[PDB]
């Protein structure tokens, strides 16, 4: 187990994960190829540099203490390690909705600031890759503090997962569930970046001298970085700077550890008091787990960023990339009225699973999208030209009857394209989950690939009605509904 | 309202 065939190794790895992308056909063997480099280095490397003696339960009294010491709230709720999402915080009494029961003054966050002022600050300073990227900054952060046995976020630290579910830890075969969905190749990129930022930083701590004080530089394995990574992504927030006038990324101890439910985002900061602060969701009896709002992510972001599949999640979406074709001799009038409604003419949008399936801008495209010369003119030409614009993105006010049947009609077109893309069946995907016995990670694959389709198809149907609806209002004449 | 309202586990860029 010599040094210098990990080095050799890491080299080896850099190159091939800083090769350019070969081609969205070769990227499974890429990924594939990727994973053997990095399961050898893996195999080579005793996991994480540093662990701990207890379990993890065995340290929450330390982080009450250590939190409550700093002025944060520590009365009225307990760590339940739950099944459905693991550890937790369960409410001890009844909280009502609204109610300020979770605050964490800033001293106790890890920031990037911190970072810059810690034991990483000198190799901050000189690396562009750490200025221009907070999120690693915070991941390298986390990894020299967890080395440092007196580090003031120790009682914090010895409480973090061990392990996480992003696709970082998924199995080969696991990953191999999403092939030809949309959301495999950000999983090949997560993987390739993780890879190639893991060797190009083990270079970099063997080579600058302003790293020598850093525990990093006596071990530093995959293994570290990928639980780094994974648990900054999975927990990272944005919170302003003290005097108010940037934002910065942060760890919020404590409060992290509120599991995720639908509902509105109750978690500000109070600068006046310079601490996070977060107001009940919803009613928590005494004995219920208490839960909070991550945000509007969708299933795909939430498996790769956070780790998990929400059932039910009301805010899921699907990205669809449309542009106007050079070919269209309609080209440079409809940039222009794009450009005029500051919508680009090549860009990549989203359809919801919640009505409604597209959003404004989207709408707006697909208007000046299926738009003839004439209307194209009127969009630009005239006193009522702007004010035609303002309007594009809605849905009480189209551009004609036969403008809004020709867009549904593409967009109907179009989702029942992107169906026949899938390997699998909607079908399919429901018979897997039902007579199969799957783990979690397998399971979030596979619902994530069947969310995609049935997120299509219901866009399908819907522009199906769309489609109906405003060619019985083109056969009947109905007046155009003006603003 | 909240006036820095807080995402948990905000997407980040990593490329
Ligand atoms: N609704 C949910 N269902 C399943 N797992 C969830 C969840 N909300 C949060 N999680 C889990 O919690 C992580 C965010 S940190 C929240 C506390 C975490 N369970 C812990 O033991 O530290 C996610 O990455 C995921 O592993």
């Amino acid at each position: 187990v010599s040094p210098k065939e990990i080095l050799n190794l890491t080299s080896e790895l850099l190159q091939k994960c800083s090769s350019p992308a070969p081609g969205p056909g070769k990227e499974w063997e890429e990924y594939v190829q990727i994973r053997t480099l990095v399961e050898k280095i893996r195999k080579k490397q005793k996991g994480l540099s540093v662990t701990f003696d207890g379990k993890r339960e065995d340290y929450f009294p330390d982080l009450m203490k250590w939190a409550s010491e700093n002025g944060a709230s520590v009365e009225g709720f307990e760590m339940v390690n739950f099944k459905e999402e693991g550890f937790g915080l369960r409410a001890t009494r009844d909280i009502k909705a609204e109610e300020l029961f979770l605050w964490v003054p800033r001293k106790l966050l890890m920031t990037v600031e911190s970072a810059k002022n810690s034991v990483l600050g000198p190799l901050y300073s000189q690396d562009r890759i750490l200025q221009a990227m907070g999120n690693i900054a915070l991941a390298f952060h986390l990894l020299c503090e967890r080395a440092s046995p007196n580090s003031f976020w120790q009682p914090y630290i010895q409480t973090l997962p061990s392990e996480y579910d992003t696709p970082l830890y998924f199995e080969e075969d696991e990953v191999r569930y999403l092939q030809s969905t949309q959301a495999i190749h950000d999983v090949f990129s997560q993987y390739k970046n993780t890879a190639r930022q893991y060797a190009y930083f083990y270079k970099v701590i063997q080579t600058h001298p302003h790293a020598n004080k850093l525990p990093l530089k006596d071990s530093f394995t995959y293994e570290d970085y990928r639980w780094a990574v994974s648990s900054v992504m999975t927990r990272q927030n944005q919170i302003p700077t003290e005097d108010g006038s940037r934002v910065t990324l942060a760890l919020i101890p404590l409060w992290d550890m509120c599991n995720h439910t639908n509902g509105l985002i109750t978690t500000g900061y109070n600068l006046e008091d310079d601490r996070c602060e977060c107001v009940a969701l919803q009613d928590f009896r005494a004995g219920e787990q208490i839960y909070i709002f991550y945000g509007t992510r969708s299933n795909a972001e939430f498996v790769i960023h956070s780790g998990f599949f929400f059932d039910n999640n009301s805010h899921d979406r699907v990205k669809i990339k449309l542009g106007v074709s050079k070919s269209d001799r309609l080209y440079a009038m409809k940039a222009e009225v794009l450009a005029r409604a500051g919508i680009p003419t090549s860009s990549v949008f989203a359809l919801h699973f919640t009505e409604p399936p597209i959003s404004a801008q989207l709408l707006a495209f697909l208007r000046v999208f299926c738009m003839t010369e004439e209307e194209l003119k009127e969009h630009l030409l005239g006193d009522s030209a702007i004010d035609r614009i303002f309007t594009l993105g809605n849905s009480e006010f189209p551009v004609s009857w036969d403008n809004e049947v020709k867009l549904w009609t593409f967009l109907e077109d179009r989702a029942s394209l992107l169906l026949k893309t899938y390997k699998t069946t909607i079908e399919e995907d429901k018979s897997v989950l039902k007579n199969h016995d799957l783990s979690v990670r397998a399971k979030m694959a596979i619902k994530l690939r069947l969310g995609e389709k049935e997120i299509l198809e219901k866009a399908v149907k819907s522009a199906a009605v769309n489609r109906e609806y405003y060619r019985q209002q083109m056969e009947e004449k109905a007046p155009l509904p003006k603003y | 309202t909240l006036k820095y309202p807080i995402e948990h586990g905000i997407v980040t860029n990593w490329d």
